[PDB]
């Protein structure tokens, strides 16, 4: 991707976001038990 | 009788001993 802004004066960021599927499934089997399955399709983060 | 020839499958590569990464290809032992 190719950004043309402006001729600022100052130091800038350009703040980009891609838009994912950020879920978890929470699991509580047994008393004093809880599981969360975390998943990003685009952006992998694991099935911790 | 023709001879038996078991076929010959190939191993479960997302099996117990696999060690995965989502971008590249899951190391095995």
């Amino acid at each position: 991707m190719t950004f043309e802004v402006d001729p600022m004066d100052e130091p800038t960021l350009l703040y980009l976001l891609f838009e994912v599927f950020d879920v978890v499934r929470v699991h509580q089997p047994h008393r004093g038990v809880i599981e969360a399955v975390y998943l990003r399709t685009p952006f992998s983060a694991g099935n911790a | 009788e023709v001879p038996f020839v078991p076929p010959r499958y190939m191993a479960p590569t997302e099996g117990r001993n696999s060690i995965r990464y989502s971008e590249l290809a899951p190391q095995y032992d």
